């Protein structure tokens, strides 16, 4: 409950379908929630097994 | 000692909280030295985190944010090196670890062995339920002990005080959970840290965090380099200066520096410089191989075009080849670094105003012969069916690996064949080629022939079914050997039987037939000297490349050799009706008819 | 610190015992670091040796072997390094110091501060009247003291015991001058040496003898490099390895290693290699200079000759050029080391069965252009009146010196002139040329022009009187300038007031006369294109070396030059001997611009 | 004196007019006295001054 949705001007931050959030803190911070296939700070890399 | 590569994704996470917990286990379970960063985010309450107790050293920063668990079990963590910092300021960052809509959150930090942070500062903030983290004398732990230096230490009131044996400064509610001071308690004569208040209980300069004695072999963590148990500023070099003879004399105990350790020899794929093992040599010098050892020496007036890869040098801030940096690779032949193709590089990145790459710009890579790092391809233009833009690549050096991999190809449906052509060696690391659902020829290649050690393996999992590729006729040229191939052509095989004519394989080289004459040996064919006459009726024309290696020549004979016109220039000569040249008398260079002055002009 | 240099006489001496004492004063008076051997031989019991109290450090051996004095005044000598050892065995050897016919001899050793001996053994023997030496705890003083490393004390006569407060370990009768221990009394938690038995009173591992405190900047002496007051095993280099990036980065704290010290700059004639300054570069690399700093880098297909001098490299056991080693210089343009010509080399050495040098063998040095050390000539064949064997020498490097000298010529009697041609620079050290009673031309040389600094000087005395040399006609060629000269020939002057050709100064050049023709330049004249016309009556045609420069040529004229034959489009000569293009299809021969002008 | 003269078989051990002597101690040791114009262990070098 510490996060809000990125504004439309920021929603292009996260790349491969990940949902963009902003932290409610001051100097604000961004993060995004990746689909199971993707990782990295902007969801730009694939997740690997074996 | 068990080593793991850690992560570099800051506050981002998987949307599925069960997969985020499983990923945390897969990265950090059963390892002691964390390279990269240790970062724990969005973990649920009542999860088992006891596997984190194996961690003793973190190279980058430690980040703990937005979690719901009660206790942080890093009980064996001793040192954070701080080679990278969170926000470029903090080596240890702990924040927002509670639910504001209930009563879950982080209460106690299992950090009682942490006694050294070598770079950056500490950030412990906005954690509602922490009890003891606010009592800690953090200036004993950091190498920059000032309240203004990149440091903030904030939790709620009402939690019980420290145990009666301790002057505050505790990690927990009871005995055996107190802070151990090793810098603020030392005698004024002592350098670094100590294990007692007396000058007799002070430790060696090079030891980090804490110690058991004054020796360089009897402490918990090491600064600079570790010389087989001894903690040192640098290791013994190849030469030692003699203070009375004024010369450099050869050493008997010399060791090569290799990261934080010293070794008797460098790895086979590294280059040696000034008694150390380095990933690449400076642009003013060539790398050369002498007696099987790679070394670096000054270049001649015209020398090879060394070029920066992704993540090093002029491209240190880049994560992928893209439409902005692709112009910097135009005349490159050797890339010092990685070559990486991510979705953002190929299909564009509107957030940073970067356009998608024009598929024709990728042709700048057709001149590259060696990549010193790894090749990582996760996106490729949808209309390109192969990697023929790399047909001149010969070696992948593997001096930097992607979690142990040196060649990585993921999830590309537009590819039907690989089509590498010049590739002969992959010097280090594993190969991973998966999910490429239209790709056939991967299953024919004898992949162990490209390796330089028995430790290398290839991962094939979910590419196009080999039996279906066989049913469609997706197989190589009849002439190629059991070593396999890169694509359907006669010039795309790893090796072939009979003979080759440059890169193209052939059954025979027409030694006594056709429009050309050439000589053959060792499965290779090479053109004969064009002045030699072509032989017919089954007779072989040339035994080698020389004019003395063929049955006859249209040019004049001059000893074993053949010559256009021996009367031209020169000493002087005539030639006979059998087209053999012979000497004339001196002072006949104007013209002569025989071995005399009497027929000269 | 005041630095002197040690002798290499061992037991030998001058036949006048007062000259032996006067020499001992001149070598060891008013210095504290010896940089060589300290050796006291045949000094009488009445002579004052109190000047030796300034000595604090010896880098070679200490030898006290035939003297008649009562007290050895070295009480502030702290450390002996043992770089060279007496008999290859001992760093401190004291023996035979008594008069057999009476009661005179060495009784007490003034060695209260001698605390560290880093190499070799200790020998005290046959000093009949010596009082306390068997009470010295030599296994605390000597590093690695066990019997196989030769630590031994025998004096034979009885003597009274020292004060009880020193528990039987003494230098003299008093408690003020007895044994101090800094190695065998220290607590087991500390290595090296200490200033008290307690762990808190032990010192840094990289310091020698003893200390005032626990710091590497607060100790008495050390066995490692002095980095601006700190004793350290190695000092900061030009590059440091980055353990995270696996690359070498440049170090803003870098220092050069030079002898026993770490320095910011090195001497102008030393080569810089691997963050250190050395006397010579290894044979695998070529010596170069950039930004005024000498360095060396891997050499190409042709490299400088690996030819060594006397006392270095393959010739370290040699002290002269002689008949057993002179053949090594046959093909040698640069000699790495000294050239030393002693009486035992030129005239042979019967004790070692070495034959004299045949004067014709000295011709192997005619190829030499550079000497990296010093040139020291004390003997030369009686039949030779000059040094023309070295006429091609260009410079003396002076990277090593003989008593501060880089050129030394003593007492030659058959010499009349020097006869050098190529020598321009003497890069370090002084010049000493004396007693050459028949040498004349020395007074005609501007010796200051050969030096690289005002701190270099020349000493001359007792050579042939200049007024006699002039009266006898032993003077230089009339063309010579004020820079000076060293022989009667037109090639023997350093610089001249007119033109030159090759090595010879000349009155006039072949400008308007001669079978070849030259153009003028600043201090030399040089031939022009051989095709250029050899015109009479002062009508000079050479004004530069180029085929384009000549005002009239005897061969066929073209735009950029003249040629003996013009190109085969064919170009044909006109009545003024200039060549012009023929018809475009004609190549074989021609006399005009169109198709019917083509000739076969 | 602890010194005695060298036997004829050791002639030319010391050069340039120097006189060879032996130390009376056991191996034996060798030295020479020489004129003021020579020095070094065998008196092979000139004495240099002013
Ligand atoms: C906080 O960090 C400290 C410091 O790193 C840790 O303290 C130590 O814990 C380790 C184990 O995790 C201890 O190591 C083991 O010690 C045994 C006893 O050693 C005695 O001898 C040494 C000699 O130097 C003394 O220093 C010591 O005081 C003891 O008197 C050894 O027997 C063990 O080695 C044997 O077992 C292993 C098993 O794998 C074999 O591989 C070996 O070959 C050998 O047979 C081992 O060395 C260490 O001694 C402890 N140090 C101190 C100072 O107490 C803490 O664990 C760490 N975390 C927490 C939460 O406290
Ligand atoms: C300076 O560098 C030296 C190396 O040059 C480092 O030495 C390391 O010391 C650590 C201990 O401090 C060693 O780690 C421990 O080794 C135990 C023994 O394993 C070795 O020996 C067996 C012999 O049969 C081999 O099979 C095995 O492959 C290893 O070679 C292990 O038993 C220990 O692991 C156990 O405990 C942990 C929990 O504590 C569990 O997670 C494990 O599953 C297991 O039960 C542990 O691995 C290490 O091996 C040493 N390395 C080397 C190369 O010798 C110094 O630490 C370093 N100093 C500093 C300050 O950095
Ligand atoms: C006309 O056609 C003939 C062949 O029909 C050609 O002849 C061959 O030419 C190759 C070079 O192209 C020769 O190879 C070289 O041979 C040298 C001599 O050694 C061989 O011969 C002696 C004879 O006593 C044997 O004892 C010995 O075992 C060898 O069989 C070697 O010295 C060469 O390599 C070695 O030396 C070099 C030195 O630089 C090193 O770099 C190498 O590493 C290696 O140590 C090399 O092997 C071959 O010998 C020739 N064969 C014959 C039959 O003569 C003609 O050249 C061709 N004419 C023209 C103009 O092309
Ligand atoms: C045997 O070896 C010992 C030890 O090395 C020698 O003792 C040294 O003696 C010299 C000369 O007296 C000392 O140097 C002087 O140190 C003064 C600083 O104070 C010292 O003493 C106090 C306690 O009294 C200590 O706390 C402090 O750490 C120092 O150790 C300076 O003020 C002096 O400078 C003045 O004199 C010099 C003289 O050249 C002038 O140039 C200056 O301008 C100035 O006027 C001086 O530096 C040295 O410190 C002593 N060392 C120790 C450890 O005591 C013995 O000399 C030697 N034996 C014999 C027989 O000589
Ligand atoms: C590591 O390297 C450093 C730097 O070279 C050495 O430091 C030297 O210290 C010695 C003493 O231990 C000095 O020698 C003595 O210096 C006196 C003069 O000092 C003044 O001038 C200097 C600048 O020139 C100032 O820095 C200093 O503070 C003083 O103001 C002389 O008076 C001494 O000579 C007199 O006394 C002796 C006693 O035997 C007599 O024989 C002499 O005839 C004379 O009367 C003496 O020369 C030396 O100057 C220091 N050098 C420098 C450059 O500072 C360290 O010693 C060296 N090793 C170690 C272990 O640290
Ligand atoms: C017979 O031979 C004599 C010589 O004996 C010839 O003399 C020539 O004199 C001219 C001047 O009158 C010289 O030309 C000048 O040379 C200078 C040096 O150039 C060299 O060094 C620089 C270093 O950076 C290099 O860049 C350059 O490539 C050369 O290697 C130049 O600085 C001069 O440039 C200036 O003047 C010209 C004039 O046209 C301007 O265009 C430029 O912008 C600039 O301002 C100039 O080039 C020449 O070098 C002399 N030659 C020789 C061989 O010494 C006689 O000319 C000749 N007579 C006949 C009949 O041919
Ligand atoms: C010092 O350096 C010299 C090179 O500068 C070393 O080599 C000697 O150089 C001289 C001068 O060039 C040579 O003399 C010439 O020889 C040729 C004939 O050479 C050919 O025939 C011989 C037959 O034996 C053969 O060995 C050669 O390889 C050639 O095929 C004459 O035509 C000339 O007129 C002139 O006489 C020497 O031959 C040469 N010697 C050697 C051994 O190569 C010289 O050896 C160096 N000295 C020392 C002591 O190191
Ligand atoms: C892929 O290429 C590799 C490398 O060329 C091939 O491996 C080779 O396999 C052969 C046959 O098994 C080995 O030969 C045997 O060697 C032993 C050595 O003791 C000998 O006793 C036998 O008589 C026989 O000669 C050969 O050593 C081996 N090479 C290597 C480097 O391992 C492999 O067969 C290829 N695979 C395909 C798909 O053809
Ligand atoms: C006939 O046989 C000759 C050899 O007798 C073949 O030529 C040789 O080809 C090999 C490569 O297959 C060359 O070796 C390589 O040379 C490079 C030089 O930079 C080096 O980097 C490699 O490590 C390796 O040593 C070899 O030099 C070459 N020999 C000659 C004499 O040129 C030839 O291909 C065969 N076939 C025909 C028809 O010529
Ligand atoms: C020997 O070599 C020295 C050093 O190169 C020569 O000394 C030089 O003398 C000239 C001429 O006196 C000095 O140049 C100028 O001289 C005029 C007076 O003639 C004076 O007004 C100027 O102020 C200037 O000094 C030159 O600076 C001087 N060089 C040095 C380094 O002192 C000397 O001439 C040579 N020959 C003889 C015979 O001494
Ligand atoms: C006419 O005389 C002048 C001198 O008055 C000559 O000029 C000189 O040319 C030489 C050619 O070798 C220059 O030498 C240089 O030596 C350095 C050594 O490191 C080398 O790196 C350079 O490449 C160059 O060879 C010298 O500097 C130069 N002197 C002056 C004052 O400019 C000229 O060559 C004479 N012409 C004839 C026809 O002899
Ligand atoms: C040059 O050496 C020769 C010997 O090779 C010397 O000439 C001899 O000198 C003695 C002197 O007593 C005469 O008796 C001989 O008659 C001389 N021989 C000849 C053949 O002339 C000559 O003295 C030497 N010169 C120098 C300057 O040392
Ligand atoms: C095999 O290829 C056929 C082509 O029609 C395709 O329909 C089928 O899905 C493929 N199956 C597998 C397992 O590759
Ligand atoms: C030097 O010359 C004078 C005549 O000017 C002469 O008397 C004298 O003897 C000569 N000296 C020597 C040593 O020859």
């Amino acid at each position: 409950s510490h996060l809000v949705k990125c504004a439309e001007k920021e929603k292009t931050f996260c790349v491969n379908g990940g949902e963009c959030f902003m932290v409610k803190d001051l100097p604000s911070r961004y993060l995004c929630k990746c689909p199971n296939e993707f990782t990295g700070d902007r969801c730009q890399n694939y997740v690997m097994a074996s | 000692q068990s080593v793991c590569a850690g992560t570099e994704n800051k506050l981002s996470s998987l949307s599925d909280l069960e997969q985020q917990y499983r990923a945390l286990r897969k990265y950090y379970e059963n390892c002691e030295v964390v390279m990269g960063n240790l970062e724990i985010t969005s973990i649920e309450h009542n999860r088992d985190l006891s596997f984190l107790r194996s961690v003793r050293e973190v190279t980058g920063y430690v980040l703990v944010a937005l979690n719901q668990f009660r206790y942080l079990p890093l009980e064996n963590l001793r040192i954070i090196r701080g080679t990278k910092l969170y926000e470029d300021r903090y080596a240890l960052a702990i924040f927002l670890n509670y639910r504001k809509d209930g009563n879950f959150g982080l209460q106690e930090l299992g950090l009682k062995n942490l006694t050294e942070i070598l770079n950056g500062g500490v950030y412990v903030d906005q954690n509602k339920f922490l009890c003891y983290a606010d009592t800690i004398h953090w200036q004993d732990i950091v190498r920059n002990p000032w309240p203004s230096n990149l440091t903030l230490v904030s939790g709620s009131s009402g939690c019980g005080r420290c145990h009666k044996s301790c002057t505050g400064r505790c990690w927990g509610p009871t005995e055996n959970h107190c802070q151990t001071l090793t810098r603020t308690v030392c005698a004024e004569q002592c350098d670094g840290r100590c294990y007692g208040p007396y000058v007799s209980d002070c430790c060696h300069r090079e030891c980090a965090g804490g110690c058991s004695g004054p020796k360089d072999t009897d402490c918990f963590a090491c600064m600079n380099f570790n010389d087989s148990g001894a903690c040192v500023t640098q290791c013994p070099q190849t030469f030692v200066y003699n203070p009375t003879t004024f010369q450099l004399e050869h050493n008997f105990n010399a060791k090569y520096t290799y990261g934080a350790f010293c070794v008797k020899k460098c790895p086979h794929n590294f280059v040696v410089d000034s008694s150390s093992c380095v990933r690449a040599c400076p642009s003013s010098k060539m790398e050369v191989e002498e007696n099987g050892i790679k070394m670096c020496k000054p270049c001649t007036d015209i020398c090879p075009k060394a070029c920066d890869g992704i993540g090093t040098g002029s491209l240190m801030s880049a994560q992928t080849v893209d439409s902005s940096n692709i112009d910097k690779f135009i005349n490159c032949t050797k890339i010092n670094g990685n070559l990486i193709f991510l979705v953002t590089g190929i299909h564009g990145d509107p957030y940073n105003a970067i356009e998608a790459i024009d598929p024709e710009k990728l042709n700048v890579f057709r001149t590259v012969r060696e990549i010193t790092g790894f090749l990582n391809i996760q996106s490729w233009p949808p209309n390109m069916t192969d990697f023929s833009v790399f047909s001149n690549l010969v070696t992948i050096g593997g001096r930097v690996l992607y979690s142990g991999l040196s060649l990585l190809i993921l999830k590309q449906q537009g590819i039907t064949s690989l089509q590498f052509q010049s590739l002969k060696e992959i010097s280090a690391g594993n190969i991973y080629i998966t999910d490429n659902s239209n790709l056939c020829y991967y299953h024919t290649i004898n992949w162990t022939t490209l390796f330089s050690t028995i430790n290398q393996r290839i991962v094939i999992r979910d590419n196009r079914k080999a039996e279906n590729c066989t049913a469609e006729g997706m197989v190589c040229n009849h002439l190629c050997s059991s070593d396999g191939c890169w694509g359907p052509g006669p010039d795309q095989c790893l090796s072939c039987r009979r003979f080759s004519r440059g890169r193209i394989c052939i059954e025979s080289c027409n030694l006594y037939d056709g429009e050309f004459r050439e000589f053959e040996n060792g499965s290779i064919c090479v053109e004969c000297d064009p002045q030699c006459e072509k032989m017919e009726d089954g007779l072989l024309t040339c035994h080698g490349p020389g004019p003395d290696n063929c049955t006859k020549c249209s040019h004049f004979k001059d000893g074993p050799n053949c010559v256009e016109k021996c009367p031209d220039g020169l000493i002087f000569k005539y030639a006979d009706p059998d087209r053999e040249c012979h000497p004339c008398h001196p002072n006949c260079t104007q013209g002569c008819n025989g071995p005399t002055s009497h027929d000269c002009i």
